[PDB]
Order: C-alpha cells, then structure tokens, then sequence
C-alpha cells in the first residue's frame, strides 16, 4: 500500500516520489509507473527559489533524494501570503523551502 | 429547559451505544477552557492568534464545544466525540487568514473527521484560505460552517460555508422557522457570467439553543454559528453510527444528511437546502446507504415550489437568457470523478419532453468529493409558442477509480415550465456584467452613513440583495434575465429596457459603440448611479485589519467617470457632490442614502431636483450645509426614431436591501414602465420639482482618483498600472445543447 496525496484533483504523489494523473491511480495507493506520464521526484513548474505552481509536483521535488512533511511544508501557509490574503508568488504559490 | 441533543433523538441512538465514539471533531472558535467540567473527552487546545491565552474569554467556543459535544446539564449530540480547540479568534472575533492557513494545516495533519467553524466571513476571493478549505475536505474532513449572521438579507453567504465541498447550516428557531439571522441566497462565485450554487446545504435548530457556559451552567445563544455546531454535533453521531467508517466520506454524509432532511414547508431551497436535520432517518439513509453519485437539488422542477424559487418565480420562453442551474455533483464514490460522457439529455415524447433543449457544462475532473453541473436550458424555436410542462430526464454517468470504474448513473429529473415569448416590455435585461464588488476589491459602501457595513459585497444580483427588488418586478410582471456578458453579447431587440444600478466597471469603447446603436434602435437604459468624489473617496478610506492594510476606495459609490464616458455619447454627465438627506417625490417618501447629483444634461430632458445635505462637507470638515435644487434623477428620450431612453439616478440603496431606509420600488416600477412603454410618468413629468436641466458648464467634470486601482479588478481594463486601457473586446460565450 502507497501513501498518496489525497487532496490531489489531477495529479498524485506517493511516498515513493510518482505523481500521476488521477486516471493513473492503483487500487493500493501507488501511481501507474507504467505509463510514461508517471515521472517520480518530478520538479516541474517548481522555480529556483522553491515554489511550483502545483502541490503535488512541490511534493514531489520535495520527496527528492518525510512524506508527510512534504505534504505540510508543501501545502499554503501563513509565509506563502502577504496581507494575509494574497499570495507572494500565486504562480507559485506551493513552496517546499 | 431545551435539550437541542435530546429534542433531535440523540437519545434514541445514544441507547445504541453510538455516541460519537471514535470521532474526531475540531471546533474553530475563541478557545475553551482548560478544565471545563461539560467535557470528558477535549484532547487538546491551540491557539493561533497572538493573544497569549487558550482560554475563551467570550465564551463563543465554550458554547460551541458543548451543543456539540456536552455531556452535563445541557447534553450535546457527541458526548464520547474528540474534541479539538482551535483558538483561532481573539476575544473581538479577530481573526487572520495567515492564522486560519495554519489552523487547518494542523486540522489536516490531526485528522479530524469533522471541522466546525460557526464564525466565516464574506472575502470567498481569499485564493489562499478557500485552497485550504478544499485541500481540507480533500483529505476527508466533513467541514460544517456557518452561512453567516447576516441575513434576513440574501447574498449574505459567508466563506467557506458557500463551498460545494462544505456543508452549509443555516439557523431554525425551535418552532422550526428559519432564523432571522441566518444566510440566504445564491452562492455568487459565478456573477456575472455564470449562476450561483445552492446554500445552505441544510438548516438546524440556531436560536435559543442552550450550550455550555464559560465556567458552568448553560446559557442560550442565537445565529447559524449555533445551527453549525448542532449539525456538527448530529454529523458527528451520525459517523460513529455507521458500520463501514469507509463509506464515510464528506459527500457520502453530505448526501445522507440531503437526503434524510425534512423539507420546511413554504421554505425556499435557498433559505434552508434540502430541508432540517433528521437525525434518525439520516441514520437509517446511512445504514442503507451504498457509495453513489447524487445531485443537489436532485431534481430540476422549475414549477414545484416555494421550494424551487427563483426558478419558479418565472417560466422560460424561447429568446429568454439560457435557465441555468447550477447544480452540485455530490460523488460518494471518491474524492476524484469523472463524467463519463457527455450527459445524456433523454426527453420525454410522449409529454412534450423534446421542446427543450440542455447543454452542459461542468469540472473536467469531480474535486473534492464533489464538483458541479452546469444544466443550461433553453427552449427550441418550435416550442416559441408552446406552453406546457417540458419533461425529460438528465442521465450523469459520474465514474471514480477502483480497476472497472466505479459507474454511477444517475437520473436528474428536469420538469420546466414554458411559455410564448413576452414582449420586449415585459423583458428586463438585468446588467450584471458592469457590477464590480468585495471580495477582490475595496468598492464602499452605497451609503456613507452606514459604517458598520463599509463594503459593497451582496453580489447586487436580482436574486442577492436585489431579491426584493426582483421580487417586486416579478409581482409586476417584468421577466428579469441577468446580461453576464458586454453590452455586445445580447441581442437588444429582445428587451425593452437595460437596468444598470450601481455599476462600477468601466466600459469597452466598443461596448458603448454597440449599446448607442441599441439606444437608437430601441433599447432602454435606466442608470441607478451612486455616490463619487475624489476628496470624500480619500476620507472614506479605511483601516482593513483582515490585511492590516489602509484600503482607499478603487471607485466611489459608483464609477461616476466610467459612467460619464458611456454618457458622454448622448451629453450627460454625473457631479461629485455627495448628497443625502429625506424628501419625497409624487407623494411617496424617498431617502437619498448617499449619492451624486447630474453635472451635464441636455436641454430636452424631464428632470427633478429637491433640497439635501451637502454630505460631502460633513465627510471632509464635520460641518453641516444644505444644498438647493441639488438634481439627482433626469430622463431623456434619444431624438433619433426608435431610439431608446435613458434614465439617470445618483443612489442606488433605495433598490437595494442591505441597510434599507425607505422604498424607491415605485419608482423603479414607474421608471421601468418610462424605459419600456414610452408614456411618461406623471410622478416625475408633472412634479413640482422639474426645473432647467444642467449643463455641466463651468462645473469641474469627475475624474478618476489619482493612483486608483480599479484596473485591478476590472474585466474591461487591463492591469497595466500605467494609463491603464480597456482590454479587447470579449468573444461572446456560447454553448452546445445535448
Ligand atoms: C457552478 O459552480 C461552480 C463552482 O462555483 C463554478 O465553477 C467554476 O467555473 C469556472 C468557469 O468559468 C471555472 O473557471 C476556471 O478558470 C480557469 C482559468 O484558467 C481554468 O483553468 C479552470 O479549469 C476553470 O475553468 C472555475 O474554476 C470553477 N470553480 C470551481 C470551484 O470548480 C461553475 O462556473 C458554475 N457553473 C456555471 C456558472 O454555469
Ligand atoms: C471633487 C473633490 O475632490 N472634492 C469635492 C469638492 O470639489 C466639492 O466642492 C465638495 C462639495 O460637495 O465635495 C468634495
Ligand atoms: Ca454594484
């Protein structure tokens, strides 16, 4: 059985670092390593400063070589807005460091 | 006294042995004390506000915590729930949305199953806070949130309450009456273009109810941030009642809760949802309960109501606007899904189910736990003339993952009325598009006076704080769509009259183009204006502490300019006095909440003026002036044959319903029949109080304050920041019907 991110609406990490499409999801939790779309540790969208514009691939650069802390660190927090309701970067507004 | 556990049968399933065991509940409020003697099972407090203290000093989240989960001398549903305190409000309800990001994180990485926050707020653009809501119920958290305190007043729907994902509860008194207090209206996301959702989700009992007190006893409280913690309390119940935890999901129990609901009667969907908690027949719709898809409302009846108004407040003809129902995608089958293919719109024959015709549109993907259904309907040109009751049914095939998908078909029963056309009198085009409001940006108050609400934020749609306006003209006959998009995007010829009111947009130089080709052709314009001034508009500003921000007006009351510039094409104008102040007009009271009065108007115009109170002065240096032959509403007949109207007015709050002094229902009603039938109304043709039309000569025009930020927030100006333009005309939307 995998860990996956479950808030995920299209894509899915694993605790092993696969994110996939949600048409690519195994019954136990773990992504479809078959298909070519399932790249793992995939830091796509993910800027030199640590932010990437989708929370699953955030997760995925930060499970590269914790799932849980990823998936925390990774989620928006009070340090990823300004004035409390805008984000200091909405392109990228899931930052892992 | 009341026992709100015992009155819903909690009893009942507390002989079961089901009492909340198991059940993580999480409680966003004022904190809790610590050894509050109501409560056996409060695992932890936090408190995310920088005040240095958990305990609860107003006593909100005492009260709160026990209607859910009491156990002494006012029972709560749970007794045996886990309760968990998050101090995430001071003792002055203050709260940061830096602070409600963390709080949930926390919710998340502890796992509750439900999360109850009684106390929301009206910024849904709040990208950050409703991103956490939706990554919240993504990790299965059953969210119950307040619709909010503010009702009677609809449009009044409080973040995240308005959530396809989030359970809405709205506030019954015990003779199961919806509360005054409570929330009602469409959700209003979707304005302008779009239609809104349908809130509350359900309704319980929210006045009276007695809850723990800060140190002991129980005292009584009102508001759906009561009604929330009873639903919260009876959700929580509810999961430890089921067998199978797995079929717990937050659609499974949103649909449980839909469909066990008892049905108030004469009680619009949009005042209760699908009727009060029933806590036992929840119960057994549970225990019987099989992973599903379902839809809210699961059927489209536009004629069986009040339960379905608005959509029974009119029937839908061939030209109308497309009826659009916005209807929520409940999917138990998992927190993704997936409409399989395109709807299959099955219509009835045999009853005439085949003079309808329905597109859709909805999520390319069913997140979280749910998504939304678009239903647009139209009638066919055959059915132009038709009357009758078209008949057919919806069939969704919602799929979820395993490895066969999980195929669930459902039947959306759509009973409509239809009719003949109206005429282009009885057709008012409702201008949407044009409105520009709170959450994005900081549009003040229609009324200077009103400082406990400085934000115009009810939608100002027809059927959000225009209810009873809409409801007035429906009683009048006026068939009221909704122009979502440009003045481009409508044909003119369908409606005898165009109904702007406080409209803050700017306007395409095309758009003006095409609606001065309608005016000549024969369309009407009645402009219900609002208050503008520069130095007003830089006192007005105001100490935002959500953001911690000094917030200067983007515009005034309305974009006096942007309207100008549409004006200009047939020479009238608006000043930037700010006036206020009782008068009356054809014998009926008035009251000018806080307007600006008409600098330029062409000679030919039927225009009144009375006395106010130059309440600009009062804004700026405290003093006091009263104003002679102040004009504020002028009428004008476009010279070219067949051309249109225009009427101008400097208020707007005499529609609206937000802080209502008097009523200007009549003259809308006379100010419509002016803009649709031609015949001029003596209340305002023969009133005492026409005098010389302006001219605008020597009279500093408006301009647009320097360093505005109106193109922030504009659909018709790009965010250029620098001599900032309209962006290119919008291609007009269209649909495909299935
Ligand atoms: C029914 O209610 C739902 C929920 O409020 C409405 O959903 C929203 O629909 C708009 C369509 O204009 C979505 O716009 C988004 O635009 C971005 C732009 O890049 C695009 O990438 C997205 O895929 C999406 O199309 C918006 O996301 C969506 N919101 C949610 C939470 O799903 C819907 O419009 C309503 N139906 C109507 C008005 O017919
Ligand atoms: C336009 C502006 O910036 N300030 C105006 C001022 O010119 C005007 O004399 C006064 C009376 O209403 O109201 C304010
Ligand atoms: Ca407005």
């Amino acid at each position: 059985q995998c860990r996956n991110s479950i808030q995920g609406k299209h894509l899915i990490t694993d605790e092993l670092g696969y994110v996939c499409e949600r048409k690519d999801l195994l019954v136990n939790g773990c992504c479809n390593v078959n298909v070519p779309s399932t790249k793992q540790y995939c830091c796509d969208g993910c800027w030199p400063n640590g932010c990437c514009s989708a929370y699953e691939y955030c997760v995925s650069c930060c499970l590269q070589p914790h799932f849980e802390l990823c998936l925390a660190k990774c989620r928006t927090s009070s340090q990823s807005v300004q004035h409390e309701n805008t984000y200091r970067d909405p392109i990228a507004k899931y930052c892992y460091g | 006294p009341r026992q709100v556990a015992q009155t819903l049968q909690a009893d009942v399933l507390w002989q079961m042995g089901y009492t909340g065991a198991n059940v993580r509940v999480a409680v966003f409020d004022t904190g809790l004390s610590e050894k509050h003697p109501h409560f056996k099972n409060v695992k932890e407090r936090t408190n995310w506000t920088n005040e240095r203290t958990l305990d609860d000093g107003l006593g909100h989240g005492t009260f709160v915590a026990g209607v859910i989960a009491s156990m002494r001398e006012c029972q709560g549903f749970a007794p045996d729930a886990e309760l968990h305190i998050f101090r995430v409000f001071t003792n002055n309800q203050v709260s940061y949305t830096s602070w409600f990001l963390d709080a949930f994180n926390y919710a998340i990485l502890k796992k509750i199953d439900v999360l109850n926050l009684s106390i929301g707020g009206p910024d849904f653009m709040d990208h950050p806070f409703v991103d956490k809501v939706w990554e919240l119920t993504a990790n299965n958290v059953i969210m119950v949130s307040a619709i909010g305190n503010d009702g009677p007043l609809y449009g009044t729907l409080n973040n995240p309450a308005d959530q396809m994902d989030v359970i809405g509860v709205g506030g019954i008194d015990f003779e199961d009456n919806i509360a005054r207090f409570s929330s009602r209206g469409m959700t209003t996301w979707e304005l302008p273009g779009g239609y809104g959702r349908m809130k509350p989700d359900i309704v319980t009992y929210g006045a009276g109810v007695r809850g723990s007190g800060v140190k002991g006893g129980c005292r009584a409280l009102s508001g759906t941030s009561v009604a929330s913690p009873v639903v919260a309390g009876a959700v929580t119940l509810l999961v430890s009642t089921v067998q199978k935890r797995e079929l717990v999901n937050p659609a499974s129990m949103k649909q449980a809760l839909i469909a066990s609901a008892r049905r108030l009667p004469g009680v619009n969907m949009f005042e209760q949802g699908h009727g009060k908690l029933d806590l036992l027949r929840a119960y057994q719709i549970l225990n019987s309960y099989k992973p599903q898809a379902s839809l809210s409302p699961s059927y489209i009846d536009l004629t069986e109501c009040p339960y379905m108004w608005p959509y029974c407040s009119q029937p839908i003809y061939y030209g109308g606007m497309p009826t659009v129902v916005n209807v929520t995608i409940l999917n138990g089958m998992g927190v993704t899904g997936r409409i399989v293919d395109k709807p299959d719109w099955q219509p009835y024959l045999p009853q005439n189910g085949d003079n309808i015709e329905v597109a859709f549109s909805y999520s390319s993907v069913l997140w979280p736990w749910s998504g939304y259904l678009a239903i647009s309907i139209s009638v066919t040109k055959k059915a132009a003339s038709w009357e009758g009751i078209a008949q057919g049914h919806v069939m969704i095939t919602v799929a979820s993952p395993a490895g066969a998908e999980q195929t669930s078909t459902v039947k959306l029963p759509i009973k409509v009325k239809i009719i003949p056309t109206p005429p282009r009198s009885k057709r008012v085009l409702w201008d949407q598009y044009h409105n520009l409001r709170y959450p994005p940006g900081y549009f003040p108050r229609d009324n200077l006076r009103m400082k406990n609400d400085p934000l115009d934020w009810n939608g100002d749609h027809i059927h959000t704080n225009f209810r009873d306006m809409y409801q007035h003209l429906r009683s009048m006959g006026y068939f009221v769509e909704v122009l979502g998009a440009p003045f481009t995007c409508f044909d003119a010829s369908q409606y005898g009259t165009l109904l702007m009111v406080d409209s803050e947009e700017e306007y395409f130089p095309e758009e003006i183009a095409k609606l001065r080709r309608d005016v000549d052709n024969g369309l009407s314009l009645v402009i219900f204006s609002d208050w503008y001034n520069t130095s007003v508009m830089r006192k007005v500003k105001f100490y935002d502490e959500n953001t911690r921000q000094w917030w200067m007006p983007d515009t005034g009351g309305a974009n006096i300019p942007a309207l100008n510039e549409l004006l200009s094409v047939w020479n009238m104008g608006f000043s930037d006095g700010l006036y206020e102040g009782e008068f009356t007009l054809a014998n009926h009271d008035m009251y000018y909440a806080s307007g600006c009065s008409i600098a330029k108007f062409p000679e030919d115009g039927v225009v009144i003026t009375q006395t106010f109170k130059d309440q600009g002065l009062e804004v700026l240096k405290q003093e006091t002036a009263v104003v002679e032959n102040v004009p504020i509403l002028g009428l004008y007949q476009i010279p070219a044959e067949g051309g249109g109207r225009i009427v101008l007015y400097g208020d707007s709050n005499c529609l609206d319903d937000s802080h209502r002094q008097k009523d200007c229902f009549w003259l809308l009603d006379a100010l419509l029949q002016y803009t649709s039938y031609g015949v001029t109304p003596p209340s305002l043709s023969h009133s005492g109080n026409r005098q010389r039309p302006p001219s605008g000569a020597g009279s500093v025009t408006p301009e647009r304050m320097e360093g505005n930020h109106l193109h922030r927030y504009s659909k018709v100006l790009e965010a250029h920041l620098g001599d900032p333009k309209p962006r290119p005309l919008p291609a007009c939307p269209r649909l495909s019907w299935a």
